């Protein structure tokens, strides 16, 4: 019981830590898509300068 | 330049004769005065 | 959470644990005064402020070599007691370290494991580095394998041991002390990976271009073979591997637990930008005797099992098209009773080069941990040197002097003979 | 004979290690040669090479040899140390608030004197760094106007390396007071330029020892240095100028006169850039479109740039068409009033590199000194 | 932490230890006024092995200095190193021994050991953990062989655990300096084999060679042959005193070298010897040191090693080094001259590595070795003895001071059966 | 796909064959540091011919750098493009390059030939289809004409189908700087006419006299002739890495060129060579280069055309030209010279027009002759051997190093088969 309780407590603490990091990673993937869209905006300015 | 010409001529500038050198001569060491204070160990320089 | 309490010992493990516990500083952000600038809690432990203090235990008997690490660059990182001192060296004998100078020091080292293991919520097993080549690693620690295994029961344990070399041999009396300590650990060490010193000094001259090497130049090539093994309990990847697989795939029998070791990409920094680091070229290098870290030839014997761990940008289709072309080589022979004979563990992390190293910044590593029956002829010479000395009863009288009997010379000879007729019953 | 040797430093791209070599130059025959101090064998053998110059043989100025970029770090020799470093001394100067609209003739006088300009950057300093300039000065006169000019008007800090730099700067500057200099009536930077005596001028250190204090006061180590000295936008933040190699050619003063002509302002100058990453960051729009992209990044690889933010002043002539067509020969076909026909020195790699689309000037300027 | 108790006796000893105790003053940066003025910080680390502490930062040694006459320790105080040696550690007699064994072993050196043993047992229990002992003494004289062999006998009776070492000054076999050398050297080596574990035999005929043909000095003293003997003393403990690649202590070369209780008579050496005038033409590297110390003309006893087979051969090294290049050199000297070792031991060579070379050197090494061609160091004394026992040449000195002839008769039955063990294996 | 494996043996071909790697790498746009440095995109997509790639996408060459002495591998690691080669397959040696054929083969060549084949294999067994072997040798000494034979006779046992086109400098008609020559050269022509499938020729004398008459140079060094040879070999290997309109690989040249098996030594060239002062007074057409192709004084060979009725002239054009202008002007030169082309072949010529000009000129080409005038270079060196053999004049060293007397008869007898089997089809 002592091993199970301590292990479950540390697992749930690191699981909520990974939960915060995973929601932050989803925001990070949205940020990477935002950087992809900004590269597309630079491609739009490249289209205008190409003209 | 008799027998033993070169070394006996050369050693005097770098260095009652028996009475003065009775304690010895600096044979097994370099002419330079100090090669101490080397912080040169394997687990110190590595 | 997935802690790995390692054990170094001897005059080996203090000159190994300066360069093996050097990369654990580097692969995480751990600066040499214990700070971040969490996959690191296998090897580090965090206080209130920031201080990541390590987990292993390093022992000697004389304090001449432990005194460097407390006065070198890495003092505030290491614990003020985890480095455990002594007063005098066992001085190349199995008598002193097993009964007299390893008996009066054993019950504070036993205290500090129990203090370190109980804080470890999720420890997996023990890793032992004892050198057969002297008096402490043979003596202090073969006392421990019958002392840890009594207290902590049925835990896994594995060794990365420093076997003395076949042609060069530093000390004189080692066909006693290498033979004697292997009789005791044969049923208390579930794996025994081995390396030599001549066998890596070949490799640092022909694969690297640096002649005139150092032990520290050799230690990082053992300091890199650990972290492609332990990394599957550390980092993310396709296939992670626990320490309950090394004793599983690689150990067929009770008394056959003696595999080999090889680490694939061994190329300098000057030649980094020329050769294509193809996954076949990294793979087919390991099966060659020139790359191999034990001075033995596998062409005289049969493989029995194998393993692999991979790093970095692995393309997992092409590894299976590189393992598959190994099977069309009749130079590489297998015994019939392991027709599968492999294991793959794949991580994401590419290897990290030390600042001031000899290996290049590479992206793909391969480490074999191969069982082979051509290690039995490495046991041939160390018995061949024994009775060629024991007949004259040379060098004996310090072994019986410090509280032993002569008669365990009569068994550690006779125990290896049954092992020497054990490995021919299995590769037949 | 009479070779000059140096220690060189190149960043290996594949295996990211910093590499140290020993380069050798042979004045009077044009040869170069390169051994390795790290490993004693010879990789690069002896060669002749034409583009390298004895004025390019200065510690720090980063020169390309055979498409490799290296900064000369050390003096490996006592001979070349005696031959060059005993004479090459540094002097500090600073364009004050009044001299921004008259800097072209002063910079032409400096280029006629022959001092090599290492760093000439506009700066707006912090509170402590601003007060450290005025901490040393104490006398009878009331310096309220000069103090308000320093704390309010923008300035630029510059370093000039020359043979007897302090002596040549003193002989070019002359008398201190403006009325006294005009009464003496010699041709001088203080007599012809500068306003109201102690109100504003180009800064000049009193002694070689005090030049260290003056340089530490005006431009210290970059803790509180201040990245910007100009407004980020003024609703027309759309003109970027840059001078990578024509500063080494020396026509920076003359092109400042021609841009002061026709009533165009100049806002902010600075001289820090990394050869590749910073330029890549803002040549990004240029990446897909422009051809000869290798050459157009190579002649920015070549040298540092005095790069300058500028706004649109009149709508009668656009600044882009004042800058001219993309080729100097096309400029000489069309009109001599184009800046390529006056100054352009390469086929497409023009003397002034600008932006084409008017939108991205604000973002490029905010990158170039607000971020950097 | 592991100190060294040093013993001295005779006037032969106390010129050598006076030269031994100045290279320790050189390497630890000790000035001759008791303080320390060395520029390092590793030299001050294990200072305690040879330098006890006092007030004012003074460092004064663990030294014992003994003779039966006052005429020798007047000069040791009157040397260049007077203030360092302890005034309570000059134990003195009044009458010289005069080339006789029982003058020091049974009568006049025997009444005085109760004042030496007071000095040692007080001092040796001030060490926190002693490693062992060392002696430099005269087998040729009457005090070192007479009195000092009691101190090897009686101190070993107190503590049997520690290690006895001997920088024996054994007589030359060719030119002799005393007509009772085949008694004082014969009888002294009757008690060395039950009592002493390391025995370094030193000859002056072997050392008059080296300071002429190798160092090129036409006028050699003792004080410039004492320094090479004083080189190899601090050249043994190079690894206990300092950090490095592979440390080794004085139990670690008394295990690698002596396979039997009675085959323990070593053979000393020193590696880097070249002229004073031509010092800067050689290249002091790894092949230069090994090519000298594996030869007969770099050997500190006067027996040619080529007439027998070494059982075991030790070494030690010093200075920053590349360990594979020594490992190539140690197999070559086991593969090339395989007829100069016995075939019934697999490994015969040991090495150990320090880190800091001496003051003025870069690469140093010291040669210690068991060899069975040390019989010619003992058969010449053992054949000198019976050519004068049969004529009873000097027995009236020995009988009239408390001896027998049965203490004489058994002192060659030891000396014959010693050689009657070495003979079979070569 | 399509590739050529390379080696660089002898001193003479090591300097020329490493002068090759700049005339290649500037056309295709590689910096010396291994990065791509090209202007156009079209010359990157056939880089797998000469070049293997490296991690990071930088580019290394297929070459092998082996000769007896380490003097010249310290000369081809040199200033322009030394960094690109692989440092593992650099090969050196110990013993002297003492111009002996047993030093070519029997004494020094034995220890390397285990290693210096495994530099062909490690760059060929990692491939798809092999098409050419390019080896830059000479014909004078035991350095270059004892290793040029050695590194191709071994290979033919295992790579037998493919084509092996070397490039070799032949002896000059006036003065040679080696005196020991036809013991080796006639002993090397015993294998080169057998094993190889095409084998070129270059005089040193004609290479100087282009520079005085047409170029009007004052001072031709040895840096000039490198360029004049390296441009010809880098123009005949272009329909295998360029777009074009009439395209031929190296095995088209097996069936186009040689009618009887042992006649494959060709005569190089390069058309639009001119001076500096005469550029504005010269015009560039397809007829105006065609004269300069068929100029008697633009070849690399000293042989006059009057002894030569050309068998198969192949002028590989390279530029933006017209296919009729090529075809009408490769025939209008032929009716005008009836007696100097063979009557038993109806079309004696062959073109190839491509799409990428050289760097620098808008249009160029490459003459390749195949003449019946090359018996004059055959009558020279076979005549040097007969007087020197009856003296046994320098045979003491080769017999001392191990070459028997009865083989020097045999080598000249089979060098006599390169005029006798030539004389049947001369007439
Ligand atoms: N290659 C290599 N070998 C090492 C290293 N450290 C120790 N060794 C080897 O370890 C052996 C040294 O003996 P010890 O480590 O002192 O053996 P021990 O168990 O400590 O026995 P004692 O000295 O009596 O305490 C030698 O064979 C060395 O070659 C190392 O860092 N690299
Ligand atoms: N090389 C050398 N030999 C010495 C020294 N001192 C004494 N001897 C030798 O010692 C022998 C004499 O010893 P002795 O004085 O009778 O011993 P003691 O009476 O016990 O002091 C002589 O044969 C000397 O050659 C020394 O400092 N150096
Ligand atoms: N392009 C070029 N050719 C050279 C150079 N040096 C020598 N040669 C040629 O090499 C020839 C030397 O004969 P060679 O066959 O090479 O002798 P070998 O090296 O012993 O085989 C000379 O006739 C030159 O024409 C050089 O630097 N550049
Ligand atoms: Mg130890």
């Amino acid at each position: 019981s002592i091993k199970s309780i301590e292990r479950d407590r540390l697992k749930t603490e690191w699981d909520q830590h990974n939960d915060c990091k995973f929601v932050d990673s989803l925001v990070k993937a949205r940020v990477k898509d935002a950087m992809q869209g900004f590269i597309i905006n630079t491609e739009e300015r490249r289209n205008k300068l190409r003209e | 330049l008799l027998y033993n010409w070169e070394e006996e001529r050369a050693t005097n500038y770098l260095d009652s004769e028996s009475f003065f050198f009775r304690h010895g001569h600096r044979g097994l060491l370099t002419l330079q005065p100090q090669s101490p204070t080397s912080s040169c160990t394997t687990q110190k320089d590595s | 959470m997935r802690e790995c309490i390692s054990v170094h010992v001897g005059q080996a493990g203090v000159q190994i644990g300066n360069a093996c516990w050097e990369l654990y500083c580097l692969e995480h952000g751990i600066q040499p005064d214990g700070q971040m600038p969490d996959s690191f809690n296998t090897f580090f432990s965090e206080t209130g402020a920031g201080k990541h203090v390590p987990r292993a235990v390093f022992v000697d008997l004389e304090p001449t070599v432990i005194d460097e690490v407390r006065t070198g660059t890495y003092r505030q990182l290491f614990h003020p007691e985890q480095l455990i001192t002594g007063k005098e060296d066992a001085a190349n004998n199995y008598a002193r370290g097993h009964y007299t100078i390893g008996k009066e020091l054993i019950d504070l080292v036993l205290d500090r494991i129990r203090k370190l293991a109980d804080q470890c919520t999720g420890l997996q097993g023990f890793l032992i580095f004892h050198s057969f080549g002297g008096g402490t690693g043979s003596g202090f620690t073969s006392l421990l394998m019958e002392r840890l295994s009594v207290d902590y029961g049925k835990k896994s344990k594995l060794e990365f041991s420093i076997y003395p070399a076949p042609q060069v041999s530093t000390a004189v009396v080692e066909p006693y002390n290498s033979i004697l300590t292997t009789h005791t650990t044969l049923e208390h060490s579930d794996c025994a990976f081995m390396v030599d010193n001549e066998a890596i000094y070949d490799i640092c001259r022909r694969n690297l271009d640096i002649e005139r090497p150092t032990y520290t130049n050799l230690n990082r090539l053992i300091g890199q073979i650990v972290s492609s093994i332990t990394a599957s309990l550390r980092f993310d990847g396709a296939l992670n591997v626990d320490l309950t697989e090394f004793q599983t795939n690689l150990v067929p029998y009770p008394r056959i637990h003696f595999p080999l070791a090889t680490y694939a990409p061994v190329i300098s920094a000057e030649k980094a930008y020329h050769e294509q680091l193809s996954v076949a070229e990294i793979t087919n290098a390991c099966f060659e005797p020139a790359n191999q870290m034990v001075k033995c030839d596998p062409r005289h014997g049969k493989y029995m099992a194998c393993c692999l761990l991979y790093r970095g940008d692995v393309v997992p289709k092409d590894v299976n098209a590189a393992i598959a072309t190994i099977k069309t080589k009749r130079t590489i022979q297998f015994v019939d009773w392991c027709p599968t004979g492999f294991k793959v563990g794949i991580n994401y992390q590419p290897p990290t080069v030390v600042p001031g190293g000899d290996l290049a910044k590479v992206q793909r590593a391969v480490c074999m941990l191969s069982n082979t029956t051509a290690i039995a002829e490495a046991w041939a010479r160390l018995d061949h040197k024994f009775d060629l000395m024991y007949a004259k009863r040379a060098f004996v009288h310090w072994y019986v002097g410090e509280g032993m009997e002569e008669g365990e010379f009569s068994e550690a000879r006779e125990d290896m003979a049954a092992l020497e007729k054990d490995y021919e019953e299995v590769g037949m | 004979s009479e070779r000059f040797v140096f220690i060189a430093e190149w960043f290996d791209p594949n295996a990211s290690l910093f590499r140290r070599y020993e380069l050798l130059f042979y004045p009077g025959d044009g040869s170069v040669e390169m051994h390795d101090v790290k490993n004693h064998r010879t990789f690069l053998k002896r060669t002749k090479y034409e583009d390298l110059h004895l004025e390019d043989l200065f510690i720090g100025n980063k020169v390309n040899i055979f498409s490799r970029q290296l900064v000369l770090l050390d003096y490996g020799d006592q001979y070349t140390a005696r031959q060059l470093g005993s004479k090459k001394e540094k002097t500090l100067a600073l364009i004050k608030p009044d001299a921004v609209s008259k800097a072209g003739e002063i910079i032409e006088i400096i280029n006629k004197a022959g001092f090599t300009l290492t760093k000439l950057k506009m700066m707006t300093l912090s509170r402590k760094e601003a007060t450290d300039f005025h901490i040393d000065h104490q006398s009878r006169p009331f310096l309220n106007e000069l103090i308000q000019f320093i704390t309010s008007g923008p300035i630029i800090a510059m370093e000039i390396l020359r043979d007897d730099a302090v002596c040549e700067w003193k002989r070019l500057l002359g008398p201190a007071n403006s009325g006294l200099a005009r009464t003496d009536a010699p041709e001088s930077i203080r007599a012809l330029f500068g306003t109201d005596g102690i109100k504003n001028a180009a800064h000049g250190p009193d002694s070689f020892a005090c030049a260290a204090r003056e340089m530490e006061l005006f431009f210290p180590s970059s803790g509180v240095c201040g990245p910007a000295n100009t407004a980020k936008f003024t609703n027309c933040t759309t003109c970027c100028i840059v001078k990578p190699h024509a500063v080494s050619e020396g026509l920076l003063g003359k092109i400042l006169m021609t841009i002061r002509d026709a009533g165009f302002e100049i806002s902010a100058m600075q001289m820090f850039n990394m050869d590749r990453i910073n330029v890549e960051e803002f040549y990004e729009v240029y990446k897909g479109v422009v051809s000869e992209y290798n050459e157009m990044v190579t002649e920015m690889y070549s040298g540092p740039c005095v790069a300058m933010e500028i706004q649109q002043t009149n709508p009668t002539m656009t600044f882009r068409e004042f800058c001219g067509p993309a080729d100097p020969e096309i400029a000489r076909h069309l009109r001599p009033g184009t800046l390529r026909a006056i100054f352009g020195k390469t086929k497409i790699q023009n003397a002034v590199h600008c932006t084409d689309l008017p939108e991205d000037g604000l973002l490029e300027v905010q990158y170039f000194f607000k971020i950097l | 932490m592991r100190e060294i108790v040093h013993l001295q006796a005779g006037q032969c000893g106390n010129q050598i230890g006076a030269k031994f105790w100045e290279v320790i003053s050189d390497e630890h940066g000790i000035d001759p006024t008791g303080t320390y003025h060395g520029d390092s910080d590793l030299q001050l680390e294990r200072i305690n092995v040879y330098y006890n502490e006092a007030t004012g930062g003074k460092y004064v040694p663990r030294a014992v200095l003994v003779d039966l006459e006052p005429g020798t320790m007047d000069s040791v105080r009157s040397g260049p190193f007077g203030q360092i040696f302890r005034p309570d550690n000059f134990v003195f007699g009044q009458s010289g021994a005069g080339n006789n064994w029982a003058k020091g072993h049974y009568t006049e050196g025997a009444e005085l050991v109760d004042s030496v043993l007071d000095v040692v047992r007080k001092e040796a229990e001030s060490c926190d953990c002693l490693q062992g002992f060392q002696l430099t003494h005269s087998l040729g004289g009457g005090t070192g062989s007479g009195m000092g062999t009691l101190l090897i006998s009686k101190i070993r009776e107190e503590y049997p655990d520690r290690i006895m070492n001997t920088f024996s000054v054994v007589p030359s076999p060719k030119v002799s300096d005393t007509v009772v050398e085949p008694y004082n050297a014969t009888l002294s080596v009757h008690q060395l084999v039950e009592n002493t574990d390391e025995t370094y035999c030193i000859d002056n005929e072997a050392l008059y060679d080296i300071c002429f043909r190798t160092l090129k000095l036409t006028t050699p003293t003792y004080g410039d042959l004492n320094h090479l003997v004083s080189a190899t003393m601090s050249g043994v403990t190079t690894c206990l005193r300092f950090p490095g690649q592979l440390n080794a202590d004085l139990r670690k070369l008394a295990v690698n070298m002596v396979p039997f209780p009675r085959l323990h008579f070593f053979m000393p050496g020193f590696a880097p010897l070249t002229s004073r005038g031509s010092q800067q033409y050689r290249a002091l590297t790894v092949p230069e040191l090994t090519q000298q110390m594996f030869d007969a003309k770099n050997m500190m006893a006067a027996c040619d090693p080529r007439h027998g087979r070494y059982l075991t051969v030790a070494a030690v090294f010093r200075g920053r080094m590349s360990m594979k290049e020594v490992d190539e050199q140690m197999l070559n000297v086991q593969n090339k001259n395989s007829s100069y070792f016995v075939e019934w031991i697999p490994n015969n060579v040991k090495t150990a590595v320090c880190d800091i070379p001496p003051r003025g050197l870069k690469m140093s090494a010291t040669f210690i070795g068991n060899s069975t061609a040390i019989q010619e160091l003992f058969k010449r004394i053992s054949e000198q003895f019976t050519a004068m026992f049969r004529r009873k040449a000097f027995l009236h000195w020995y009988t009239g001071e408390g001896m027998d002839e049965m203490e004489f008769t058994e002192a060659e039955s030891n000396m014959n059966d010693l050689v009657s063990e070495y003979q079979q294996y070569q």
